[PDB]
RNA sequence: GGAUACUGC
DNA sequence: TCACGCAGTATCCTGT
């Protein structure tokens, strides 16, 4: 606590509930944003490459946190100025990234996932004392049943949960729920009821903490997306936030090629007409869509191809999503009866709707 | 008691004995919720078995009037609906829904017939009533400890058994699924007349089952070994032998040929089972099959269920459906319960205090204490 | 949905500063979301009304067309029949059938009666409120489909 | 391609 | 025995 510090950052881990109120510099803003983007990308890469419980995951994540200077380990010394600085970093950077990662549902999900992962890791590095401190500072009030009450009903809990060993039970913490929510458990008598509350089992505690965290974070992201117009007017922060996600820290094209050789003459004619006029009557649309589904063009790929081909036909871009998107989805059994419609057979094509002029 | 005398006595009782004030206090639940008493369903059974439902009333005066006018033989209380039942014809289809009702249990001696030896069908005697005495303790304890229901009124059914009304506000808002869950949690003896072994406990005894067995044990020696004498002769102890694995059956039979008292036979059976370990719970399964309450899940599952009203008159025994004090349960005697004829003789032997001069008074007192507790809970909350 | 849109219009056509307008809109939408999630909205507000051009039987899509389905059910019941020109009111509910919304229509009374049918909150928040509001907010700067969905509790993913 | 709705002016 | 015109937006489906 050198010059302008306080009790604003008691513990390392936090739920990121209260937005920062300070006036920071543009350079600090950019540095914090990029640094936390690096941290989250490292988290994502390590999660893809390794199992999150693996020791390699822990070692690499600790190395990244040390390299970028983020709080990851506790310190039973006091709130040293340096430590304070680090925590401040974390707190501001998080919210900055919120502003960056609230525009699109995809982005939101990504952000949430990475944040949860990081939080889990940090919890995994908390000593029991520190853990309790955290659980108190946020009014979580887990002693979730207390330890004393657990000892009070030790035998009842032991006989309630199937296949729970004495010591293993000592290593587990239960939760108190109104019995109206545990119907499926109470009905076959696999959870103890006391005074209208069931004692439901979950290492597991982190899970509950994370659940709470996730709830909060989702809500926050929604609110941020609701408060976006106020930020877009700040040109200084627009290039960063609008593009942070893209910050450095079968193919459609080959379809034409296939049309040269592999496509049967029917599909060759349809493709030639499509590229000549960028529009097909209903029969052609159905036939060609089913064929491109057959070759393997995925729903996203087919949607992209049809969008690009039709947009050149002097029609509104929104019109495509309004009209033809449902047809494209249906060909892949996505809507309606939701049936994986098979590609037309030659017998059907011969005996299907007879083509006419145009 | 002469049932041809029923039509003579019913009016007087409904005029000068039926406790309407406390009845309205009960079903009105302190007026907190508007239209609560006004949306309650009643049903009446009149002379010559004429049944009417969707009866609702505006207040105590209307109820007293229409009841004294109809003189029904049976009164059943039903659910509290979304609208007044009297106007159910006026409510648009699908918009007439049962919304709240007490959680109720019906325990009927007839359901114990395959396991009692003193009586059968609708006959009861002092030797079998202990079963009800067990049930009330086994169930009510659960309802007070596992579920936390605080306002529980136990009522004699008039002949074959007892009803329980659980009236906590939480218990009145329970959905159908929650009610079915509660019933299944409390229910152990599962099966019909075609099954012999109706209890199969797992290796782990759920605390509830442990506490039910603890309650059973206190009474078991008197009920089963002294009174019922479930091991009196071969025709009966063959059943209990039929309830245990064949391996020791022969070993038991010879032993049962040398025992003079069923208490001795129980000691021998317990010793033999202990000697024989996964079967260490078999005696508990036998005790439960002879002592644990049987619950008709259909009675308690449905919200729209019409159950016998307290202070009704039993069409055959004439006894009054009187509340049972939980503390004095061990002293309860279903044969001393006032009949309608006795209380009309008492009435014609001497305004709002007439019932205090009959033998009905202590039961109305228990009901008044229960309603006082409900009022305290409504206020304190 | 209609009411929601009306509120939005009252906010858009007023003289309040645009930012405040947007804020208010958000608030209202969130309120609606909560009112749906807790099931507090009156059942009467969940009804959709549609008229029949032909008799119930003439339609060859008795399954795909919801209102027709409801009409058929009514004609199967023991009351006055519904004929061409008679409007029918239906609600979309959940039954565990895992079918498309168009096949899950039900008469309001039926919902109040059966113990397996519950209002399909999701649907009403996803295809009734959100579309309308979006189409009312298209030319207004600061409000886009995504945002609206977010405010309702829906997933904003599928929306040199 | 088709089917079902109901607004406008 | 019947029944006003046309322009426009929104939603949904295509197995035997
Ligand atoms: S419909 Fe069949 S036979 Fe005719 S051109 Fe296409 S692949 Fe060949
Ligand atoms: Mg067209
Ligand atoms: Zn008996």
């Amino acid at each position: 606590t050198g010059d302008r510090k306080g009790d604003l950052y008691p513990s390392s881990l936090q739920f990121y509930q209260h937005p920062p109120t300070e006036n920071i510099s543009l350079i600090e803003f950019e540095t914090f944003a990029i640094e936390r983007l690096k941290l989250l990308k490292a988290v994502e890469n390590l999660g893809v490459s390794y199992v999150k419980n693996s020791e390699e995951y822990s070692k690499k994540l600790e190395l990244e946190l040390r390299k970028l200077k983020f709080p990851y380990r506790p310190l039973h010394e006091e709130i040293s100025d340096d430590v304070y600085d680090l925590r401040r970093k974390d707190h501001i950077s998080h919210f900055i990234l919120r502003l960056a990662y609230c525009q699109s549902e995809d982005l939101r999900r990504w952000f949430i996932q990475q944040e949860m992962d990081l939080f889990k890791f940090r919890f995994g590095l908390l000593t029991k004392e520190s853990v309790q401190e955290f659980l108190k500072l946020n009014d979580l009030q887990y002693v979730a049943i207390s330890e004393d009450e657990k000892n009070m009903h030790k035998e009842d809990l032991m006989n309630s949960s199937f296949g729970l060993s004495l010591t293993k039970m000592e290593d587990t913490e239960f939760y108190k729920v109104p019995f109206q929510a545990a119907l499926d458990l109470v009905r076959p008598r696999k959870v103890f009821l006391w005074r209208g509350f069931a004692f439901i089992p979950h290492k597991d505690i982190v899970s509950i903490v994370l659940n709470d965290f996730r709830a909060k974070l989702s809500k926050a992201l929604a609110l941020s997306a609701r408060s976006l117009p106020v930020v877009q007017s700040d040109e200084r922060l627009q290039p960063l936030l609008n593009h942070l996600s893209h910050s450095y820290i079968i193919s459609l094209e080959q379809i034409d090629g296939f049309a040269a050789k592999s496509f049967p003459l029917c599909m060759r004619q349809l493709h030639k007409s499509l590229r000549e006029n960028h529009h097909l009557r209903h029969g052609g649309r159905m036939q060609y869509g089913l064929f491109l589904k057959g070759i393997g063009l995925t729903l996203e790929q087919a949607l992209q191809f049809w969008r690009l081909e039709f947009t050149k036909g002097k029609v509104d871009s929104e019109k495509f999503d309004k009209v033809y998107a449902y047809s494209i989805r249906h060909n892949y059994g996505k809507e309606g009866k939701r049936t994986d419609y098979t590609p037309y057979s030659c017998m059907k094509v011969i005996l299907s709707n007879p083509p006419s002029q145009g | 008691y002469d049932p041809a005398s029923l039509p003579d006595v019913l009016p007087l009782y409904y005029r000068r004995l039926f406790p309407f004030y406390q009845y309205f206090r009960w079903l009105n639940y302190g007026g907190v919720v508007k239209n609560y008493f006004q949306h309650r369903e009643f049903s009446f059974t009149l002379k010559d078995d004429v049944y009417v439902r969707y009866q609702s009333f505006n207040n105590q005066s209307e109820l007293e009037k229409e009841m004294q006018k109809m003189c029904p033989y049976k009164i059943d209380i039903g659910a509290v609906y979304s609208h007044r039942p009297s106007l159910h014809n006026t409510v648009k289809s699908g918009t007439f829904q049962a919304q709240e009702k007490e959680l109720v249990f019906d325990i009927d001696m007839t359901d114990y017939d395959d396991v009692r030896r003193c009586c059968s069908s609708a006959d009861i005697c002092p030797k079998c009533w202990t079963l009800m005495t067990i049930a009330v303790r086994i169930l009510d304890r659960a309802l007070a400890e596992d579920f936390g229901f605080k306002h529980r009124l136990w009522v004699y059914s008039g002949r074959r058994g007892v009803h329980c009304w659980v009236c906590d506000d939480s218990a009145r808002k329970l959905s159908q699924a929650e009610r079915s869950a509660v019933a299944e949690y409390l229910s152990v003896v599962k099966g019909g007349e075609e099954t012999i072994k109706k209890v199969q406990l797992p290796e782990t005894i759920h605390p509830f089952i442990g506490k039910s067995l603890k309650m059973v044990e206190r009474y078991f020696e008197k009920y089963a070994l002294v009174d019922q004498d479930i091991l009196e002769n071969k025709q009966c102890w063959d059943k209990v032998i039929a309830l245990v694995p064949e391996v020791a059956r022969e070993s038991l039979l010879r032993e049962f040929s040398k025992a003079r008292s069923s208490v001795e036979r129980w000691d021998k059976l317990s010793s033999c089972l202990e000697a024989t370990r996964r079967y260490s719970n078999i005696p508990k399964e036998i005790m439960l099959q002879f002592c644990y309450p049987r619950l008709d899940v259909n009675v308690s599952k449905g919200l729209n269920h019409l159950l016998k009203s307290p202070f009704s008159v039993h069409p055959k025994t004439g006894r009054i459906s009187v509340p049972i004090d939980c503390k004095k349960l061990d002293q309860f005697d279903p044969f001393s319960v006032p009949t309608i004829s006795l209380i009309c003789s008492e009435l014609d032997n001497v305004r709002t205090r007439d019932y205090k001069r009959t033998s009905l008074a202590p039961y109305i007192k228990v009901f008044e204490q229960f309603l006082d507790k409900l009022d305290q809970s409504r206020k304190g909350e | 949905a209609k009411q929601a849109g009306n509120y939005v219009i009252s906010q858009i056509l007023s003289d309040q500063p645009r930012d405040s307008i947007v804020e208010n809109i958000q608030k209202k939408l969130t309120e609606i979301g909560e009112n749906v999630t807790n099931g507090t909205v009156p059942i009467t507000q969940y009804e959709i009304n549609k008229a029949l051009t032909k008799d119930p039987q003439d339609y060859p899509d008795k399954k795909s067309l919801p209102h027709v389905h409801v009409a058929l059910w009514i004609n199967s019941q023991g009351g006055r029949k519904v004929k061409a020109g008679d409007t029918i009111s239906y609600v979309i509910c959940q039954d565990g059938s895992n079918l498309s919304a168009s096949q899950r229509a039900y008469a309001q009374e039926q919902l109040q009666k059966q113990e397996n049918l519950s209002i399909d909150t999701q649907y009403y928040l996803s295809q009734q409120v959100h579309p309308v509001v979006a189409r009312i907010c298209e030319p207004i700067d600061g409000i886009d489909s995504a945002l609206i969905a977010m405010w309702l509790g829906l997933d904003p993913s599928q929306f040199r």
